[PDB]
RNA sequence: GGUUUUGCGCGAGUGUUUGGGUGUAAAACCCGCACGCGUAAAGGUGAGAGCUUCGGCGCAUCAUCGACCGAUCCUGAUGUAUUCGGAUGGAUUUGAGUAGGAGCGUUAAGCCUUGGACCCGAAAGAUGGUGAACAACCAUCUAGUAGCUGGUUACCGCCGAAGUUUCCCUCAGGAUAGCAGUGUCGACCUUCAGUUUUAUGAGGUAAAGCGAAUGAACUUUAAAUAUGUAAGAAGCCCUUGUUACUUAACUGAACGUGGGCAUUCGAAUGUAUCGACACUAGUGGGCCAUUUUUGGUAAGCAGAACUGGCGAUGCGGGAUGAACCGAACGCGGGGUUAAGGUGCCGGAGUGGACGCUCAUCAGACUGGCGCUCAAGCGU
């Protein structure tokens, strides 16, 4: 993994192979979100997913 | 000691929200909807969905 | 620390006193007495009485002196003001010079009875290198 | 132009003068001036290397060297600041001070009338 | 013999053991004069641990403004033996200087220099002897020395690299910084960040339009893609004096001003923290791949920066390896997967839908057997 999109999954509490974490839709997380893309898989959950 | 699943669990479940047992007894998870005659689609919507 | 690195049990016996202190009170006097005895000797240079006598005199002249360290003479100093100074160890000299100007010797264990939180104390520190 | 030291200075690097020109790694760079003299300027700038940053001190002259524009926003920041801090403090009432990240789209209709949707294909033939 | 650190005794002093006395006799006990080393020959302001009678007092240390001295630069006093001296006011002065001592001795560990010097390993050279018959041998100096080999002895745990920047000069190389670690000090999620966002830098680079002007160099708008800078308290703004500076001139700079903002104190997210000082081992290969860029050849190829890995990496796949894909490791039980697979070897479908292909050595996201409305190919 690159030293960069390594920093944006440290800086998600993404440092283990499936992990979970909530974030707000902010367009500074998504641009961070759209560059960690080719790791993470992410979407909206509903009220029984939370 | 030992973690147990509330969804499991239903004492776990009572002690953490103590609604589940008049969630489940009040049936507010089969809620049915309002009554009445609903209206039928509009000719408009229906043109533009099969469209050339 | 863990452990002190001296040996000498008495310092170990101070070292156990002030933990219980430091943990069961909530006064930061008695943390920094437990973390200057575990500091090396080097780390607690010996502090003369003319940095004493220099330091009392504001209005710390009713105050106890707490040294971390050997209280050492100061041929310097003509004329020792009255003292109460609480200190590990006191050389011949400058314990007898204290006593003789109606001042007064302690130790950190009569320190911790007298004065359990540090009330009324003045911490002084020898001159580093 | 006339330069202080200890300005935020960014240069450019043109081809006009070939004296005292700076590598390709310092085209188009921002640094802090510590050093003025009769026409070239010292500047520091930072530098990448495997995982640090080292400053180095370099040498450009007037053409290339102008004072940046990316500290006025700071001043303007702060000035309105203090001045919707001081009507807020005036008129009794809470106002929005920081900035905010542009929050997503709520929720509108849009009208069919006089907006009648085209169906359009792949390629665009005409 | 130096040097760093831990413990210990005494401490501006410290060290009995050259020696003397003594003894239950190489022990232990005592010390007269020396000698070695060291010491001698307190100011303001702001932070700051801690204390507080809640008013404040403020360690160590740092910053800044001052004070004194060895000596240096002029001005050159009363005086002077009449050719000596330095008083006052000025300097961008220094120092291994002062500004309320820290050392001495010992123990343990590490490092450096010299002795055989971690162990074994030349050709030689010298000294003194033994023989012959046209240099050789013996003993010693000598455990000689130079490079360069080979070897260098229980276990477990924790932490763990580099194969680079710069400088100087021998060629036969060191120093500095970097990566790893230790102690001290200062704060402490304050603050910090291989990051997004906002503004900003070089690309208006692509595109669209020119029923707008003008002509990729056209532009209202504006990509993609990467990379510097700033995001308040170490802060803001303006007003007024001084300065050794600067300019025609507060034209700017620095030193003195004032105000209010601690209940969005001025984006996001993370924060199991960072900075400085001091000290200590191992290392200075190259290779592959990517992105961008330049040039040449019949074609390969050559020159730059970039990260990721290898050296120092086990496991699942990959027909062996290697590369490449997955995923990185305490000992076990259960469940689920990744990459890859489900005709047999081999665990799991001769699974399903649609077509194509018969190849006199097809083809296999084939290794062998073998396969043909596949066990091949595409979804």
């Amino acid at each position: 993994i690159p030293p960069k999109p390594r920093k944006i999954l440290q800086l998600l509490r993404l440092r283990q192979i499936n992990n979970g974490v909530f974030v707000k839709v902010t367009k500074a997380t998504a641009e961070m979100i759209k560059i960690v893309e080719p790791w993470v898989a992410y979407g909206y959950p509903n009220l029984k997913s939370v | 000691v030992q973690k147990k699943n509330p969804l499991r669990n239903k004492q776990i479940m009572l002690r953490l929200n103590p609604y589940a047992s008049t969630f489940a007894k009040e049936k507010l998870g089969e809620v049915k909807a309002e009554e009445g005659k609903p209206p039928k689609v509009p000719a408009s919507f229906k043109e533009l969905l099969h469209e050339a | 620390r863990k452990a002190p690195k001296s040996d000498n049990v008495y310092l170990k016996l101070l070292v156990k006193l002030y933990r219980f202190l430091a943990r069961r009170t909530e006064a930061p006097f008695n943390k920094v007495v437990l973390r200057r005895l575990f500091m090396s000797r080097i780390n607690r240079p010996p502090v003369s009485l003319s940095r004493i006598a220099r330091n009392l005199k504001n209005g710390n002249e009713k105050k106890t002196v707490v040294v971390v360290a050997t209280v050492t003479d100061d041929n310097r100093l003509l004329q020792v003001p009255k003292m109460e100074v609480a200190a590990l160890r006191f050389t011949a000299k400058a314990r007898a010079r204290i006593e003789a100007a109606g001042g007064r010797t302690l130790t950190l264990d009569q320190l911790a009875l007298e004065k359990p939180t540090g009330a009324n104390t003045l911490l002084l520190r020898g001159p580093k290198n | 132009r006339t330069y202080r030291v200890g300005d935020i200075v960014d240069i450019k690097v043109n081809g006009a003068v070939q004296k005292g020109m700076p590598h390709k790694f310092y085209h188009g760079k921002t640094g802090v001036v510590y050093n003025v003299t009769k026409s070239a300027v010292g500047v520091i700038v930072y530098k990448r290397v495997k995982h640090r940053y080292i400053e180095k001190r370099i040498n450009v002259r007037i053409e290339h060297v102008k004072p940046s524009r990316s500290r006025e926003d700071f001043l303007r920041r702060v000035k309105e600041n203090a001045e919707l801090k001081k009507k807020a403090k005036a008129e009794g009432v809470p106002v929005q001070l920081k900035r905010q990240p542009a929050m997503p789209r709520e929720a509108h209709t849009v009208s069919i009338a006089d907006n009648k949707p085209v169906t359009l294909a792949p390629v665009a033939y005409e």
